[PDB]
């Protein structure tokens, strides 16, 4: 299917790493190591459960790295009473999500936090 | 200046309640009281619900809702995937799409939570 | 007494050992779980004046076998801990641990040179109602300079709490294992970074 090292998956390629780096830095060595290639989405359970066997299996692993991520001034915040949020007291620093290989849940997580990953890239 | 049991400011009536209750059910309280969960607008509005909830909750084990949360269709809040993917699929263990006062901060910042999760409000009329 | 293996981490250091004493873990998980406490023992230099040890099992309320100030032979307290007795309770409590370490463990810090390092062996999660203070409690560890290292073991572990621990400081780096098999594996690393936040006798 894929190229050595990597598992495939209906047109798809991955590959756990237990480098353990950050989210943002673990995106961009996904993308400067392959073509096309970046940290892992997951569209469908059947997908993310082949992640999590992978890295369980495999490498072991329990947490990595998803390619999903935002701030706050991205998402549709509203009151309830009607005012329109501009008052900030929200951080700006943003979410980041990493996957448990056991149940496959997704777990919002410091980005700036070193954990290992997955990369992912179509043939 | 409002009810007994309430604290006025602005042209508008506060009041915190010890009692729990999930962010949907918070609101639908604050509303059977002519309002709705507080909304901060002004820096000042903001310290002043921090200290009418420090006073009240002085315990600090517990959060405070107001009213603001995450209209997003979706668990989380990203449209789009590292990859250009759309999100269409999740498998959030949790969405946190309701915020509150932050009591791990004193009450002074705001951290969203998972609607359904009991905690103490505010009500503004 | 001399160095057992290479990795001898000499340096001025106060490591807590705290073990999830729950039935989350067999009673055979518990003994390679003990095994890691040793393992890591027989790699530092287990001194007053230099790395001082502590082993705590937690469940419902925490037990100390071993103390920071416990004066004993290097072989002495790797014997106790290889000892230390299975519970299997239902709960194990880490914010009654955590609570003790910083209220008793690290009460005064009488050590001002060393670092102060809790390694939190946690297998399990204990239920919403004991949790009710504990990131007062991991709070009050930052202030008193006490690194905590969550170590999560097993499917069981609360990965909330370690999250919330790995979230106060980013010295507080996580750890989390497929099983305590992988207690073995990653010792290495665990020790490497332990060392490297203390200090340097000078």
């Amino acid at each position: 299917g894929c190229l050595p090292d990597w598992s495939s998956y209906k047109g798809h390629c991955y590959k756990v790493f237990k480098v353990e780096k950050t989210w943002a830095d673990a995106e961009k060595f996904c993308k400067e190591l392959v073509n096309g290639g970046h940290l892992m989405s997951v569209n469908s359970r059947e997908e993310g459960e082949f992640i999590s066997k992978l890295a369980l299996e495999k490498m072991r692993i329990v947490l990595v790295w998803i390619g999903l991520s935002h701030f706050w001034r991205i998402c549709p915040l509203r009151w309830t009473d009607g005012a329109r949020l501009d008052y900030r007291a929200l951080s700006d620093e943003p979410i980041c999500f990493v996957a448990e290989s056991f149940h496959n849940k997704w777990i919002q997580w410091t980005c700036n936090r070193k954990k290992s990953f997955v990369c992912k890239y179509r043939v | 200046g409002c009810l007994p049991d309430w604290s006025s400011y602005k042209g508008h009536c506060y009041k915190v309640f010890k009692k729990v209750g999930t962010w949907e059910d918070a609101e639908k309280f604050c509303v059977e009281n002519s309002g709705h969960l507080a909304s901060i607008d002004s820096k000042e509005e903001a310290d002043f619900v921090t200290k009418l909830a420090s006073q009240t909750l002085t315990k600090f084990v517990y959060d405070a809702w107001i009213g603001l949360r995450d209209e997003s269709k979706t668990q989380q809040c990203s449209p789009q995937w590292t990859d250009g993917s759309s999100v269409v699929y999740e498998n959030v263990d949790e969405p946190t799409k309701c915020f509150g006062l932050d009591v791990h901060t004193e009450y002074r910042t705001w951290t969203d939570l998972p609607c359904g999760e009991k905690n103490p409000f505010i009500c503004k009329s | 007494e001399p160095p057992l293996h290479d990795f001898y981490c000499s340096r001025l250091l106060d490591l807590v050992f705290l073990l999830d004493g729950s039935s989350r873990l067999s009673e055979a998980e518990f003994e390679v779980l003990k095994a890691f406490v040793v393992d890591m023992m027989e790699r530092l230099r287990i001194s007053q004046k230099w790395v001082r040890v502590a082993v705590v099992e937690y469940h419902d309320g925490s037990h100390a076998y071993i103390g920071l100030k416990d004066r004993k032979r290097p072989s002495e307290l790797r014997r106790i801990a290889s000892q230390v007795k299975y519970a299997g309770s239902q709960v194990a409590s880490t914010s009654e641990v955590l609570k003790y370490t910083l209220f008793q463990i690290f009460s005064k810090i009488d050590r001002p040179e060393a670092s102060r390092i809790a390694l939190l062996l946690m297998a399990s999660q204990e239920p919403q109602r004991m949790s009710r203070n504990f990131v007062r409690y991991v709070q009050g560890l930052k202030k008193k300079k006490v690194i905590v290292i969550p170590v999560g073991i097993g499917p069981h572990a609360n990965l909330k709490q370690i999250r919330l621990i790995e979230k106060q400081a980013p010295e507080n780096k996580a750890f989390v294992l497929s099983s305590v098999d992988e207690l073995e594996q990653q010792r290495d690393e665990i020790v490497s970074y332990l060392c490297d936040l203390a200090p340097e006798a000078p």
